[PDB]
């Protein structure tokens, strides 16, 4: 509801990484990505481009995050545990947790302190900064995906994936 | 500003009914045998989860067929366009580039 | 603005001590796929306000390799557990 | 298996062309991305549990060394938005550029990429294919060249031969002895790159030739230095004379043509009133020669051919393009008044 | 080394998605389109070693078009010009 | 070979139906004159705004009044 | 920068809604054609919309008279026309296609206008030489000067390769 | 330096060309003459005057290629001096005319043993 709805999302996204950047027993590692992947998509679903955000659910969070959890059963199937119930996990959680607030603490909460830490201020409504409006074409972001001009791009990325199967049709 | 209050209603009604159904009669005053009988019909089962090869290749194969439908995804947006001989002949390429990746793997699948 | 510092602080999910260590190597391959969306987002915030109109096809193509890359890397991590059963990065035989 | 072995092998050099044919940082990202995709099968072929535990030590070292490069692109995307391959407009980007790319060519930091892979791959046959991955990023440092900090590119290169030199006197395994002195010959060329970036390629074309002809000599049986004894009086005594000639050529002695680079490369390093810089390195590659002497003291002095085993049969391997390698890798020192006007 | 095949034979492999003012499929420019076309006009036949110290005016404003560095500082200091004098009058302007 | 298109269609008529639709799809855009009208319709749909020009010597055509017989033939669609 | 005053603002503003503006809207643009098309040259062909404020009122003042004419002559079928099209959802044009001719029963006849079917919104026109042609655009500061060239004559090496000793 | 991506450009016509019986072209292929003798010596021939058809076409290779290689070597020095002399010709302020002074001007050291 506030003007600060973007900044209040990204701190969760920063704390999403510190969830799995330390050592959480790789089934809660899935609960670090799906949290961050949605919260990160909460940022991208502003600014106009909604098609580019909704694909991050389908192809990343829908595709790779099943297979990343479709393993950790066929391998690494030891007796599971939870993070923060040990001593090596909590000792690294707090280390960036202060700086997750301390960077916020003086970037602009002082007036201007002093020369080097005041060039980039928090807020205000110039985060989007896109006025004025446009036309009835698209966002856009809408007329951007092209089987026009880029043909050398697609003819590689189509063909790079075709050898992607043939490398994995072997060793396994 | 309701999108975002269109779902936080739906999840706080979801987490409401869980704790009321589960956790509230979990504090009841019955005898509540805590003995290790709670597992059904596979009593001990003193083993680790064994690897199964034919249930790993199903994960990777899907992932490489999942990518190039997102390349294939902006085909309806590629209709109202300029030069369209390019647009047709490039759209037919990726599908065949998906089709050959079948036929090579199709000579060896296994009991999937 | 501050929407770039967070997230440039969040690019330090590499951090190299936890990019190959310690054991359960799946924990290290985790942040290799999670180092993306700190590049997929940090590109997407810049192409979109500054209306480039053409470079926004590049964040679509940024996933397509890194998915196929990590899928290849996950194939070999079965092969380290196909021979053992445990990944355990403190496996070392070929010295240097 | 046979036809698909070419299509894997063909696209390795197709990955590195797009690195060179590009005006756009996105395409040079794809270029040696798919090289890191299409090397992993060649590591495997006979499926031995060191090889699987070697390519995975190869793999993620070239995943991060990939990944920092795309970080370096998106920084100067924010600054002026041009994506041509040129100077990078930001010292926080170029610093993150050069010592990211220093892992794929591996310099003296980013250390054990070079011995821990090349040792013990049961495919010792080749693994001449580790000359493309020394060739792709050098084609990237030809353009980025007028934007560096001039201290980092030397400090990775002054450490290069001082630690690629010492590392292998303590060895027997001749793949490691080829893996070492492959950081050293990456030390001579990037010490020069800020000063006249051609007469760098002269060192590289020489380095492809002299190293490719070393592996082809090795493909009779040779594994270890003790095995390098037992083929003088058994396989062919002309092999012992040939394996002497290339090593003494690759040490840089002026009757042969591995002295062709240095002789020319000091013509550029001084002429720029920098004298204490070459005098350190020129005296440093001297104990890069005590690999080669004490290797030539094995095969060329009849050191104990015991365990009587007769090879009463002929040899039929494929020594492809071998008859013309030690005739341009030894005898060319008179015949190059200008190789650096063809390549320039 | 930079072979430059695509200058000999006239195909554009890429060349179109490079700079901020190239094609624009339905002709919608960027926010700093006016300074791209002006700055590229400066250094064309110039060999870029004298362009770093001669042109230097058409590049600097273009850097400051894109990030708005001092425009946001001249704006931020007006929040400290006033707004300690919240209680000392001068609402300025009255609504609307 | 003429039995091969009838003695595999007694065994697996599954992929045969796929090739029959894979074929006769690439072939037809080179055939009917309905195409290139698909590019002719798609060219005269105005998205942006028509900026005007200036008189300087020429005066080729198309004066200030738009409803004069001035511009090209895109009015065959209303008759279509 | 310097701006015009608070005067040359506050003109007679068309205070109508969205659908009643889109009601006629079609007969509107295709028959005024003097102030508005020339105003585009005043905006496209020269930029900086701080210079171009006259013809911003020429398009506005004539539009004030366009609705003033339609109120006096025929407003009984007009008000019911944008009534039905304001029955909302995308403002389609195929719903009130029946009731469109009851509005246009006399617009072609009473006050005498025309139906610009599809020839409008294309067909780039000319206007007249109205303002002096704005040469010397927004800055157009300097080139600057290039490097002079060499044509000369190609004669071979002066004494041969000049490297260390290396005669020929 | 213009007209990019040629093996040797069009403007190399007015260069001599480097005609034959030059000792480099005798030497290029003399090493190939040595190389074909090695080609027998690797394989336990045991001839050292073996099949001449293998011992020929090495001579043909190096001499043809080495000739076609040397046409740009003499070009690149010819284009080197061509651009230097022009920059000598313009900017006389960077190229002064020194004074001619004989040995009646110099009083050198003088250091005898
Ligand atoms: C030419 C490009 C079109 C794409 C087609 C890709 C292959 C499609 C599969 C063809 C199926 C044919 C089945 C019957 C073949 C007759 C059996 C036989 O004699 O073996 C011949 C075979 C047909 O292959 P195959 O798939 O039937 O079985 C061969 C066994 N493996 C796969 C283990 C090698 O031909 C070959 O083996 C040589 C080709 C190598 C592998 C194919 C990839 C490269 C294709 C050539 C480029
Ligand atoms: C220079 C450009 C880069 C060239 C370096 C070599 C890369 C080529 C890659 C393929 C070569 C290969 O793998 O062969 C090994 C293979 C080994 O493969 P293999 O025999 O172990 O396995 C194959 C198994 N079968 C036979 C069943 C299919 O063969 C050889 O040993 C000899 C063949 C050619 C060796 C390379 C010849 C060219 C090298 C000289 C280049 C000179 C350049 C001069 C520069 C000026
Ligand atoms: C190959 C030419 C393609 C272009 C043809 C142009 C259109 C022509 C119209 C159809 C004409 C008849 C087509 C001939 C079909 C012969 C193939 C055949 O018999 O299959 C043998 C074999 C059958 O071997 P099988 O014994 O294992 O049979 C199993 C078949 N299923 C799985 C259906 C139960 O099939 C193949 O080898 C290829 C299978 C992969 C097919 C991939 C489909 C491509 C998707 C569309 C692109
Ligand atoms: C001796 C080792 C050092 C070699 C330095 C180069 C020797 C020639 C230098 C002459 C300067 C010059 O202008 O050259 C152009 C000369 C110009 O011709 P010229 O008119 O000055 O004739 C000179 C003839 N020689 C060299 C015999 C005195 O042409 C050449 O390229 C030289 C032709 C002969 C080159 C081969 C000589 C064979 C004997 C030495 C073999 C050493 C090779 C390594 C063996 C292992
Ligand atoms: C589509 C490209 C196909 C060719 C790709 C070749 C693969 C890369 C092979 C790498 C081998 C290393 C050689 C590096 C030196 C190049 C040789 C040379 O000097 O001639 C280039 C010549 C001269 O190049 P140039 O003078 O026109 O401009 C390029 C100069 N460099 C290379 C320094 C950037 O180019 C050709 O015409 C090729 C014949
Ligand atoms: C005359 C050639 C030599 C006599 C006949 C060949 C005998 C022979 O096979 O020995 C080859 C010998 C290699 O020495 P080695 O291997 O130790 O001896 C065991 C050989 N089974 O030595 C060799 O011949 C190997 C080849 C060396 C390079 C060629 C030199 C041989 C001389 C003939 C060529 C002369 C022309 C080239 C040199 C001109 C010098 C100006
Ligand atoms: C100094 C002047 C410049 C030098 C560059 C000249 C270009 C290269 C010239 C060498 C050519 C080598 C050659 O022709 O093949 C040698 C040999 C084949 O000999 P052959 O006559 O076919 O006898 C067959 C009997 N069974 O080869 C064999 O034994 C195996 C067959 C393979 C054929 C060789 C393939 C390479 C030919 C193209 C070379 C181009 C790349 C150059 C690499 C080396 C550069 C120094």
């Amino acid at each position: 509801m506030m003007l600060y709805i973007v900044f209040i999302l990204s701190v969760i996204f920063v704390m999403g990484f510190v969830g799995f950047s330390s050592k959480p027993s790789p089934i809660y590692g899935g609960l670090g990505l799906i949290v961050s992947g949605g919260v990160g998509c909460g940022i991208v679903l502003n600014f106009g481009g909604s098609f580019l955000g909704l694909m991050v659910f389908l192809i990343y969070l829908g595709g790779m995050m099943v297979v990343f959890g479709y393993t950790t059963a066929m391998a690494t199937e030891q007796y599971p545990e939870i993070w923060l119930s040990n001593k090596a996990v909590l000792g690294a959680f707090v280390t960036g947790l202060l700086m997750e607030f301390f960077m916020v603490y003086y970037v602009l909460k002082d007036k201007e302190v002093e020369v080097v830490f005041e060039f980039n201020g928090l807020g205000d409504w110039v985060i989007y900064d896109t006025g004025d409006s446009g036309f009835f074409s698209e966002e856009a972001m809408g007329i951007a995906a092209l089987y026009s001009y880029g043909t050398w791009l697609v003819i590689v990325t189509g063909w790079s994936l075709l050898i992607g199967v043939v490398v994995i049709m072997e060793i396994t | 500003m309701n999108l975002m209050l269109a779902l936080l209603t739906n999840f706080t009604l979801a987490t409401l009914l869980v704790i009321i159904a589960f956790w509230l009669p979990q504090l009841n005053v019955y005898s509540e045998k805590t003995s290790p009988y709670e597992c059904g019909f596979d009593p001990m089962g003193s083993a680790r989860l064994p690897f199964s090869m034919k249930f790993f290749l199903v994960a990777i194969t899907f992932l490489l067929f999942d990518l190039e439908i997102a390349l294939l995804l902006p085909l309806p947006w590629a209709s109202q366009t300029a030069n369209l001989n390019t647009m047709l002949t490039m759209a037919l390429f990726l599908i065949i580039l998906l089709a050959v990746s079948l036929a090579y793997e199709w000579t060896q699948k296994g009991l999937e | 603005s501050m929407v770039y510092m967070n997230i440039m602080m969040a690019f330090t999910v590499s951090l190299v001590g936890l990019l190959m260590y310690r054991s359960h190597l799946m924990s290290s391959l985790l942040c290799l796929e999670g180092m993306m969306l700190s590049l997929f987002v940090m590109a997407a915030l810049t192409i979109l306000n500054s209306h480039f109109t053409l470079a926004s096809m590049m964040p679509i193509i940024l996933l397509v390799f890194a998915a196929c890359e990590a899928a290849l890397g996950l194939s070999l991590l079965v092969m380290v557990s196909n021979t053992y059963g445990t990944d355990y990065v403190q496996n070392l035989n070929l010295l240097q | 298996n046979p036809i698909i072995f070419i299509i894997i092998l063909l696209t390795i050099m197709l990955g590195t062309i797009i690195v060179m044919i590009s005006s756009h940082w996105l395409l040079v990202w794809i270029g040696f991305e798919m090289n890191m995709l299409a090397i992993i099968p060649i590591m495997m072929k006979n499926h031995n549990p060191r090889a699987t535990e070697a390519s995975t030590k190869y793999f993620l070292t070239q995943s991060t060394a990939s990944m920092l490069l795309m970080m370096a692109v998106i920084i100067n995307l924010m600054f002026s938005g041009q994506w041509t391959v040129m100077k990078l407009f930001n010292p926080m980007a170029s610093m993150l550029m050069t010592m990211a790319l220093a892992m794929k060519l591996g310099m003296a930091p980013f250390h054990f990429w070079v011995p821990e892979v090349t040792q013990g791959i049961p495919l010792s046959s080749g693994l001449i294919l580790l000359t493309w991955q020394k060739l792709a990023p050098m084609s990237v440092l030809y353009q980025i060249f007028p934007s560096i900090n001039l201290n980092l590119i030397l400090t990775l290169s002054v450490l290069s031969i001082l630690i690629g030199g010492w590392g292998g006197l303590n060895q027997t395994q001749l793949r490691k002895i080829m893996a070492y002195s492959s950081i050293a010959h990456m030390g001579w060329m990037t010490a020069v790159l800020p000063y006249n970036p051609t007469m760098t390629l002269l060192n590289l074309i020489i380095y492809i030739i002299m190293t490719s002809t070393m592996f082809t000599m090795f493909m009779a049986n040779s594994t270890t230095t003790t095995l390098s004894l037992s083929h003088t009086w058994n396989k062919t005594p002309i092999m012992t004379v040939l394996i002497l000639a290339t090593l003494l050529s690759m040490g840089g002695l002026p009757p042969l043509s591995g002295f062709m680079p240095k002789w020319m490369i000091i013509q550029e390093m001084t002429k720029n009133n920098s004298i204490i810089l070459p005098t350190f390195m020129a005296i440093t590659a001297l104990l890069n020669l005590y690999f080669y002497m004490r290797l030539t003291y094995s095969t060329t002095l009849t050191m104990f051919p015991s365990t009587n085993n007769m090879k009463m049969k002929w040899q039929f391997p494929l020594m492809k393009k071998m008859t013309f390698l030690p005739t341009m890798v030894v005898l060319s020192t008179m015949m190059l008044p200008l190789t650096p006007m063809l390549s320039v | 080394p930079f072979f430059d095949v695509q200058k000999r034979l006239g195909v554009d492999l890429d060349r179109w998605m490079t700079i901020q003012s190239a094609e624009q499929p339905h002709k919608i420019p960027s926010r700093c389109h006016a300074f791209e076309k002006e700055w590229i006009e400066c250094a064309h036949g110039i060999g870029s070693i004298r362009a770093e110290k001669e042109c230097k005016i058409e590049f600097e404003d273009f850097r400051e078009c894109l990030l708005r560095q001092k425009t946001m500082k001249r704006l931020h200091a007006i929040r400290r010009q006033r707004e300690k004098l919240i209680k000392e009058g001068k609402y300025t302007p009255p609504p609307h | 070979v003429a039995a091969f298109l009838k003695n595999v269609w007694a065994k697996e008529p599954v992929l045969v139906a796929s090739f029959a639709i894979a074929g006769l799809a690439v072939i037809l855009p080179t055939l009917s004159p309905y195409t290139k009208y698909s590019l002719m319709i798609n060219r005269a749909t105005p998205y942006n705004y028509p900026v005007p020009l200036r008189d300087d010597g020429n005066m080729p055509d198309v004066p200030s009044h738009p409803q004069d017989p001035q511009g090209p033939s895109l009015e065959w669609l209303k008759r279509l | 920068v310097e701006l015009p005053s608070l005067e040359d603002l506050k003109v007679q503003e068309v205070k109508v809604s969205s659908s009643v503006l889109k009601a006629a809207a079609h007969h509107y643009g295709a028959q005024c054609d003097k102030p508005n098309k020339e105003f585009m040259l005043c905006r496209w062909e020269e930029k900086d919309p701080r210079r171009c404020l006259e013809e911003g009122k020429l398009v506005n003042q004539c539009a004030l008279e366009f609705f003033r004419q339609i109120k006096r002559h025929c407003a009984e079928p007009f008000t019911e026309y944008w009534t039905c099209i304001d029955y909302s959802g995308l403002q389609l044009f195929r719903r009130c296609r029946k009731q469109q001719a009851q509005f246009d029963e006399c617009v072609l006849d009473k006050l005498g206008w025309v139906r610009p079917d599809l020839g409008d919104l294309s067909k780039v026109t000319k206007v007249k030489t109205d303002r002096p042609l704005p040469e010397n655009p927004y800055h157009s500061r300097a080139r600057p000067e290039p490097n002079p060239e060499v044509e000369g004559d190609l004669k071979p090496a002066r004494h041969g390769s000049r490297l260390f000793f290396w005669t020929m | 330096g213009r007209a990019t991506f040629q093996f040797l450009p069009d403007e190399a016509r007015s260069l001599p060309p480097p005609k034959l019986t030059d000792p480099r072209l005798a030497f290029v292929g003399f090493l190939g003459y040595c190389s074909g003798l090695i080609d027998n010596a690797i394989r336990r021939r045991p001839v050292l005057l073996a099949g001449l058809h293998r011992q020929l076409l090495y001579i043909t290779s190096f001499v043809f290629v080495g000739y076609y290689l040397l046409k740009r070597q003499d070009y690149m020095y010819a284009v080197r001096d061509h651009d230097m002399f022009s920059y000598i010709k313009s900017h006389p302020e960077d190229f002064p005319e020194k004074d001619k002074k004989t040995y009646g001007e110099v009083f050198e050291e003088f250091h005898p043993v």
